[PDB]
């Protein structure tokens, strides 16, 4: 919120914590959902 | 810097925009703004006098052409320049002019009509379209047509989402230039499903057969956004107050009076109001005194100012509105407050500014290439001649060869004499010339300076004094 | 952009109006919404007052003619067009204008007439229809009469359910372009059977049978839409106001007192009101100083303020109305409160542009087709003839051999002198030609010219002095 | 001094802002600032007409070229110079004003559009980016292509935090100078995450590729800061104020009455009100006076004035917001109250004073770059040919040979008549040239020389007398 | 009906007497003069006869 994104895949981002030993940090984060309109058009079958 | 921050006092810690370019804030609410903006210039006095303005200010009565090809470059000559400008005005003023309407393939427009249109569908709803096609089986001398589509239709076939290289039934090539448009088909009745076509915006000899005029803003915009943007909401509420005020007023004015009594309702109002049983109608003739028992009483209910501070809060919020669209506060709501002749002069001018640079962007473009369009038919089929000699031919540059400026009606000064001084003062010295000035009427000097040379002859001859102009 | 979104704090979250076209939002409500702008042009004083002024203003007391076909283009030769362009003047003149009125089928209205009755058709409707027939057994040399016919009759397919193709009874091809109209009979009685007719847009020769003029707003329109959508509901319940507190002021002036007592209604108007009993009617003469007991109470009614703020909040609806019909306010709503010389004459300009605007278009354009309608006419009749050698035939080139020009009645000037001094500067200099300082006066330079050759010959036989415009 | 102590009483003792540069106090926040203000135009009746006036006044509707190359630093002769020059500006003017708008790839603008959107985008960002190319697949005469970068795609890599050489997406060398701007590209639906990709700022061959325009406030400033920080917060709190008024004056004036009672709730409406049982509906027609018990009441609510002094409040506000953005009262709120001519002349000389800084520095900037980038194309391309006996090359001097000046719009004047009759007065003593006269205007004095000189001949040729400028 | 209503009130109140005295005093005045122009083009008489006539 504080630099304007929200409702977007993969969201980057990047901090260090404040202390005496400070580490560095990477992460992204998304809400990866998948959907159809019709699920019934595609027929899947096993062959033998 | 506090702008960024959280705020005063905190006040602003929930005012988080999203960042996002014009496509991402545009897109999705396409629809549903041209419907608003839509309903608010069909169903609101005040856009549609906007919009009136726009038409006539931007345009006029007439948008004449005046044709100045770039001779120096191609190499031609000043003489055979000047011989095909006349040419090819003429051959334009005849087309275009036909008082059959037979440059639309519609039959409903002329020229200067399909100018205003364009330039009025540009203001509410942010871009032009003019389709040129041919009708084969025509015999007349330009088998050149065009024809207006607005905005609505083109749309995504099937209705679908926004693919990488087809934003709002726009095709995108690689970079963000256009390539073709979706088109659906004209639906009036709910039922009878549309069909969807495809139009490629320039046929492969490189003349154009689909145009598209609007203002970017950003870097990568399909399509525009309209002017009403800005003050969408406060022209509805604006509404909605002029509205319900004006229908409490009548209320509160209704009831002229109140009976109180402990009788019948019928008997109450024949002893005191004086309507007869032969509720109870009362004819209104004379002055009357009742006469009340000690129980009963008459109270003349009394009403607020009926317009308290209204009018200037309306005030307040035309002047918003006209600033957030463009036209002057004057010329939007009618005010005309008492003012002396400087502040109208200034006023006139802030809007005279944007009216022309609104003029010289989108009707100018406009009419440019559909000149264009019309002009590379009049080459081909050799009804004007190409001068001889010509270093590049007609599709190498189309723009040298078809290069025009355009004028409109000129504006109608606050002051009658001193325009006209002026103008004098400017030509007697050399600050100007009598092409700028007889512009600056709407007006083309050569066909004044014909028009002179007749007069002058029509009055030697029949024997009266000759003209002011007249050279001995 | 908040405009497409939920709203400020949710107060747009019902304002979705639907994304349809200008047919499918305007046919359904075609005839009620015609019907209302009708009953407030018959009802309202303002209305009234607004179409008079749009004919009034637009076309004027007089609408003549001026041709000008292109010689250039014909190449017909210059002599041979001035003289054609003189008699096609005369036998218009002698048609147009005349006294027993045989332009109309009707027999009711001459050409000006026409003319203004077809702006406040296009006014008050958004349309107009001139029908062009024949009358074979008629002895007049012209037999070409026309009728102008309500909007109303132009019945859609009988209202039923309609389709893509025959739209509000206007039949369309695949492009936009109408081929044929639907007229009924207006029967006055309204018991007799109505009978619809086909009557075709052209004749096969060419020819303009009937005639429809209309202003488009979008890329498809089958009828127009009127002035009057802006701006009726806030007429009519201005009207309802007005009413309204016409109607309270009239009931709390008409009760003056009030009289509290116990004894008999006789008793006690007789002893007070000084009624006599020999309801009771009270002299109005002299002065009375009524004898109470201490049961008995007189009471004087006070009313509040006739006219308590009603002027100012009508002045805001008037200015309301005024923007959204076209004219300016002081002409509307007749107020012209103070103000200075700069402030009328912005005022005025504003209006005559649009004013202007609509005179280029509707007038224009329907005189221009009515004209070349009896042209063709005249031309077969042998009544005019043709010059030789023409480049086309009359068939060929219909706007060429007939490109014609309208003038109209001038603006009556704020200032009698400036605009004279005005005119008379842009003269001596060689700004301006004769022609376009006489025409906005509304005169004709060839009449001038005429006149004062024949003033000049008077004075000089006369044995009076030479005049001014004579040449030494 | 008590500027920096605890303050009069110890009010300011927890005001101690962080001693921080520009750099430290700008970046974290840099995307919600922009953001912020992109909202703010978005979606606000001042605020565009902010940008509007910023773009209208500052450019205008055309911006010339005026070539003067410095020939004494040179050292190639006076013909040699103004033939280079006349031929430069020939080939510019036909590049630049093309109507197929083909100067940048997406082709949707001109070269004023294009520096229009340049004004702008300092406007409300702070800064603007150019990126120039190539095109080897366009067949045209010349392949320069250029493009307009929304500030918002130029970013950290990966939102990779921030470093010192590189700052927020622009690269700094030891110095203070940059190297190369980390640009992604833009897809709002989704596809592959953004790609960050690298642009050098200057080609090896000293060709400028990418532009980067902005004026700093300190000795470093990496990127901009855009002009609305100084009052962001005001105009968002005077648009919840003004939408807060606006909703309770719609609340005050809807509820027009009350009604106490004590029977049913539909039978005290139907025995005072008047609403008919055959929630109730009440009809506006006539006036009504109802019969009450001693149980009931009626009460005719009175609200608060509309507008009780919110329109002295937003002229503070709007005074103050005016000053922090540039743009003079008058002309952003359209007030224009009575003034005399001084105080109009005045602030009309306050407007123009930033307007002319604006227009000399930003536009200017951006257009000579612009210039210099294609002229290099030109030169080797062999389009145009250099001078003989050159003292330096064209990449050894590149302002030597494009040191150009622009002509935009000019002033227009409260008064017409003496603007005129000042420059007359000054063109007849010494103190001032016919080129910067005509420059006021602005027009070119050599077009018009050559004008009058082709008018004077056009004049005698026709048999018309001859001008004032003429030369006996 | 509507005939009736408009002669009683002009014959009864003075706004409306105002007005009808308006139309006749302003749409003619005090006198009515004829100027006799036929069109002598159009019959291809002549002038002298014409202006005699």
């Amino acid at each position: 919120q504080r630099e304007g994104i929200n409702a977007s895949a993969r969201y980057p981002k990047n901090w260090v914590t404040t202390g005496d030993p400070a580490r560095e940090f990477t992460m992204i984060q998304s809400a990866p959902l998948m959907l159809l309109a019709d699920p019934d058009e595609f027929v899947s079958v096993q062959l033998a | 810097y506090h702008g960024g921050g959280s705020g005063f006092g905190g006040q602003l810690r929930s005012w988080n925009p999203p960042s996002e370019s014009v496509d991402a804030a545009l897109l999705p609410n396409f629809t549903r703004g041209n419907a608003r903006a839509d309903d608010l210039v069909r169903n609101n006095g005040y856009a549609a006098n906007a919009i009136q303005l726009h038409q006539d200010h931007i345009v006029g009565s007439f948008f004449r052409l005046s044709h100045r090809p770039s001779w120096r470059y191609l190499g031609i000559g000043e003489e055979e320049a000047r011989a095909f400008s006349r040419e090819v005005e003429a051959a334009w003023k005849e087309f275009a002019e036909d008082d059959c309407c037979c440059i639309d393939v519609e039959r409903k427009r002329t020229f200067t009509m399909m100018i205003r249109e364009g330039v009025a569908m540009h203001a509410f709803n942010g871009e032009l379209f003019v389709q040129a096609t041919w009708d084969t089986s025509s015999s007349r001398l330009f088998r050149t047509q065009f024809r207006m589509v607005s905005p609505k239709r083109i749309s995504n076939p099937n209705n679908t989402g926004d693919s990488r290289n087809c934003r709002a039934g726009v095709q995108i090539n690689d970079s963000g230039a256009a390539l073709g448009y979706y088109v659906s088909e004209d639906g009036y009745p709910g039922w009878m499903p549309q069909k969807w076509t495809w139009i490629p915006r320039e046929l492969p000899g490189g003349r154009a057969s689909f145009i598209h005029v609007f203002e970017p803003v950003e870097d990568g915009q399909t399509r525009g956004a309209n002017v009403f943007y800005s003050v969408m909401e406060q022209m509805k509420m604006l509404d909605t107050l002029q509205n319900t005020q004006l229908q409490s007023a009548i209320v509160k004015a209704m009831y002229a009076a109140t009976i109180e009594s402990e009788l019948d309702t019928q008997s109450a109002m024949d002893f005191i109001l004086g309507a007869n049983s032969q509720a109870a109608p009362v004819r209104l003739g004379g002055a009357k005194v009742p006469h009340l028992m000690p129980g009963d009483s008459l109270n003349l209910q009394t009403a607020q100012d009926t317009d308290n501070g209204y009018s200037v809060f309306e005030q307040s919020l035309l002047r918003y509105i006209a600033a957030g669209l463009g036209v002057s506060y004057e010329q939007l709501s009618r005010n005309y407050a008492q003012m002396s002749y400087s502040t109208a002069r200034a006023s006139a001018n802030e809007s005279w500014a944007y009216f022309m640079g609104r003029r010289k962007f989108v009707a100018s473009r406009q009419a440019s290439q559909m000149f264009l369009c019309w002009l590379e038919e009049a080459i081909v089929r050799r009804v004007v001649t190409l001068p001889s000699k010509a270093r590049f031919s007609f599709q190498e540059a189309r723009s040298a060869w078809g290069n025009c400026d355009w004028i409109g009606s000129g504006r109608m000064a606050i002051d009658g004499l001193k325009e006209v001084q002026e103008a004098v003062m400017l030509i007697e010295a050399g600050l100007s010339t009598y092409e700028k000035e007889c512009a600056k009427r709407g007006d083309d000097y050569q066909e004044i300076f014909a028009q002179q040379v007749r007069e002058t002859m029509e009055r030697r001859a029949a024997g009266l004094k000759p003209p002011a102009w007249a050279a001995a």
